């Protein structure tokens, strides 16, 4: 077992960063 | 850096997952946000998330808990 806890944090992350990129068209 | 700051928009995400609108995030409602945004997790991997969120201990993301879990390292 390793947690995961730094990992975890990523998947959410990175799954937010996407959404981000995507609403936020700017222009 | 800016997570706090982050309020503007953590709190707009909160609406798109929160699916049922009552102000709740579970381990379902979650899941079901991350295959459309293109991910796919277990229900163990999705559980884990849950907990490290879930402060209160009561299986469910709230926005204290949300911004705690953007916030977090
Ligand atoms: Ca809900
Ligand atoms: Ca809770």
């Amino acid at each position: 077992k390793r947690k995961q806890e730094e990992v975890s944090a990523i998947v959410i992350q990175r799954a937010y960063r996407r959404y981000l990129l995507k609403q936020k068209v700017k222009k | 850096m800016k997570e706090q700051d982050s309020e503007e928009e953590l709190i707009e995400a909160f609406k798109v997952f929160d699916r049922d609108g009552n102000g709740l995030i579970s381990a379902a409602e979650l899941r079901h946000v991350m295959t459309n945004l293109g991910e796919k997790l277990t229900d163990d991997e999705v559980d884990e998330m849950i907990r490290e969120a879930d402060i209160d201990g009561d299986g469910h993301i709230n926005y204290e808990e949300f911004v705690r879990m953007m916030v977090s390292k």
